[PDB]
RNA sequence: GUUUAUUAAAAACACAGCACUGUGCAAACACGAAAGUGGACGUAUACGGUGUGACGCCUGCCCGGUGCCGGAAGGUUAAU
């Protein structure tokens, strides 16, 4: 769980790591990992399009299975890795049939539950149904946006949508944003809250943490010179100007939603 | 073992889809250990509110000697299953006879 | 490229004049719009990129005429 | 642009008159699903002796033809017997296709197209109604009542 | 820790943390007269921007001005 570091040494003083006995001590399963380049921001074109982007550790991306596409056989979880793509742990599933498969660890599971997928499993956790056999006022994560797309929300550690409404073939999902959204009812979606929810109670400590997590600096806009951000230059820190982004566009309260062919799914925008 | 008057209600429609699930609601105790030892459907009958916008529900009594277990699993379908509309399980002494 | 496939209608240059007269090179770019025409002579569905005075010129004379003329300019349809 | 007919029409004709028309409704659905030509100063040469007198009657012949591809199916019933759920709530959504092969079973060929399902996609077991394109005015009655296995 | 290679190594910059704000995923933003890429094979405990810079006690009053956000009944109001 989450425990301090003892402040033996400044990096070690403020500390609060996530420490966890059920995570597989072990190399991960081989057959569903592939290389991972990482990229440092750079398109094809090779410059910088997202800054603070770069350097960190090497990792290897873990193929995780989130269409849940084999139905009516049963499956039982041996074992939970963890995984550095994402923020939730993840699980290595073993079907009946022979298959062994990546998931989205959810909230209560353990090794040995059993898992079944289908239009037909049950209401347990872990479970993939459509969003018609699911009742109201649940509570699901893994939430697809069009049939047969894969999954999009709810995929971070400790995230879960909650079922509002049904009106014939749309779904009334509250996101977790706040939004309110129609979905459509067939699109999957697997019951539960995602695991790893401690996720959000670690401090990093220290400057190379946030270092090799794969972030580089950030540089204020008032250090910077009136050619590289408009918050530039100053004879000692004077800003008098409206907090922009360095291309122009007044960040700080300005919307910029400017989608105008999907605001027939929003029942509600965040407020 | 212990002694639950389980008394639950259906839509008024589907007194068509109540009887059967009974007998499976018989599957459901003495395929363990569980003895039914009363049945007394007091059938579609007046509601004093309209739950989910109906009046006359179909009432069904069912009193039971059964382990607490198979009860939480019956519970469990008693979430979910969407034509039971409001069900109550209350522990009793004994188990009883008469209307 | 931007080139309407059926009338040729290459995108021009010109000079953007403001009410102060001053000059600003720009582009101007033809209404392209990709189409699937049905052909009961392929009796098919082919796809080209055309704009709208070509619209109204495949609606005025038939299709099976600006094919003919597209193959005697020897492009794709 | 304005028209030469083909069929009956839906609403703006009646096998032989010519109705200047927005050129969307010639380009998009008159003209390439087989029910009207642009008339283009010569099909009305086509068209004044020989189609209007020959091709006509054969359509409305092929129209009576339609009408015996309803006639097809002597019952105009339907029971599929798909697996369904545990009392109610059925175990897949029965399909358009499913409810083609079931029909061309024993029954009316018709195009998946011709299939419509007034009711939904019958997402309870109960008493449902079914009907069949058959023509752009008349119609099958076929009726469906599927059954939990 | 980093910085004016070649007169300035610092109180400057960064930093972990804090807050505001945008972003429902064909995400915002960026490089791209475009395709497409980066964001990200990530999906709101995530991502981009802005400020302040661990930790302790904390952050008061003013929305007149400029900016932003919501409303639009009414005046003004372009092409056609």
């Amino acid at each position: 769980a989450v425990v301090k570091c003892k402040p033996t040494s400044p990096g070690r003083r403020h500390v609060v790591k996530v420490v966890n006995p059920e995570l597989h001590k072990g190399k991960p399963f081989a057959p569903l990992l592939e290389k991972n380049s990482k990229s440092g921001g750079r398109n094809n074109n090779g410059r910088i399009t997202t800054r603070h982007i770069g350097g960190g550790h090497k990792q290897a991306y873990r193929i995780v299975d989130f269409k849940r596409n084999k139905d009516g056989i049963p499956a039982v979880v041996e074992r939970l890795e963890y995984d550095p793509n994402r923020s939730a742990n993840i699980a290595l599933v073993l079907y009946k049939d022979g298959e062994r498969r990546y998931i989205l660890a959810p909230k209560g599971l353990k090794a040995g539950d059993q898992i079944q997928s289908g239009v037909d499993a049950a209401i347990k956790p872990g479970n993939t149904l459509p969003m018609r056999n699911i009742p109201v006022g649940s509570t699901v994560h893994n939430v697809e946006m069009k049939p047969g797309k894969g999954g999009q929300l709810a995929r971070s550690a400790g995230t879960y949508v909650q079922i509002v409404a049904r009106d014939g073939a749309y779904v009334t999902l509250r996101l977790r944003s706040g939004e309110m959204r129609k979905v459509e009812a067939d699109c999957r979606a697997t019951l539960g809250e995602v695991g790893n929810a401690e996720h959000m109670l670690r401090v990093l400590g220290k400057a190379g943490a946030a270092r090799w997590r794969g972030v580089r600096p950030t540089v204020r806009g008032t250090a910077m010179n009136p050619v590289d951000h408009p918050h530039g230059g100053g004879e000692g820190r004077n800003f008098g100007k409206h907090p922009v982004t360095p291309w122009g566009v007044q960040t700080k309260g300005k919307k910029t939603r400017s989608n105008k062919r999907t605001d027939k799914f929003i029942v509600r925008r965040r407020s | 073992m212990r002694h639950y008057e389980i008394v639950f209600m259906v839509h008024p429609d589907q007194s068509e889809q109540v009887p059967g699930m009974i007998e499976r609601y018989t599957a459901a105790i003495t395929g363990a250990e569980g003895k039914i030892h009363r049945l007394e459907d007091w059938g579609r009958r007046q509601l004093a509110y309209p739950i989910n916008k109906l009046h006359k529900a179909h009432y069904v009594l069912m009193n039971v000697e059964a382990p607490q277990e198979v009860i939480d699993e019956l519970e469990t379908t008693f979430r979910f299953n969407d034509a039971v509309i409001r069900s109550m399980v209350m522990r009793t002494k004994h188990a009883v006879t008469e209307a | 490229s931007r080139v309407c496939q059926v009338t040729g209608k290459r995108p021009v240059t010109g000079n953007n004049r403001s009410h102060a007269l001053n000059a600003t090179k720009r582009r101007f770019l033809p209404n392209l719009h990709s189409h699937r025409f049905w052909v009961e002579s392929e009796k098919r569905f082919v796809t080209l990129r055309v704009s709208a005075k070509g619209m109204r010129v495949i609606d005025k004379k038939g299709i099976d005429t600006v094919l003919a003329e597209l193959r005697a300019r020897g492009e794709k349809y | 642009m304005q028209v030469i007919l083909l069929d009956k029409v839906a609403n703006l004709g009646s096998l032989g008159d010519q109705v200047n028309v927005k050129a969307g409704y010639a380009r998009n659905f008159l003209v390439p699903q087989g029910k009207a030509v642009p008339a283009t100063k010569k099909n009305i040469e086509f068209f004044e002796a020989r189609r209007a007198e020959l091709e006509a009657k054969l359509a409305e012949v092929l129209a009576a033809a339609n009408a015996r591809a309803e006639k097809i199916n002597a019952l105009e019933t339907v029971t599929i017997a798909s697996k369904a759920g545990d009392e109610g709530k059925l175990f897949g959504s029965i399909g358009t296709r499913d409810i083609a092969d079931a029909v061309t079973a024993a029954g009316v060929e018709v195009a998946k197209s011709e299939v419509r399902l007034p009711n939904g996609v019958l997402r309870t077991t109960g008493e449902h109604e079914v009907s069949f394109q058959v023509h752009s005015e008349v119609f099958a009655k076929v009726i469906v009542n599927v059954v939990a296995e």
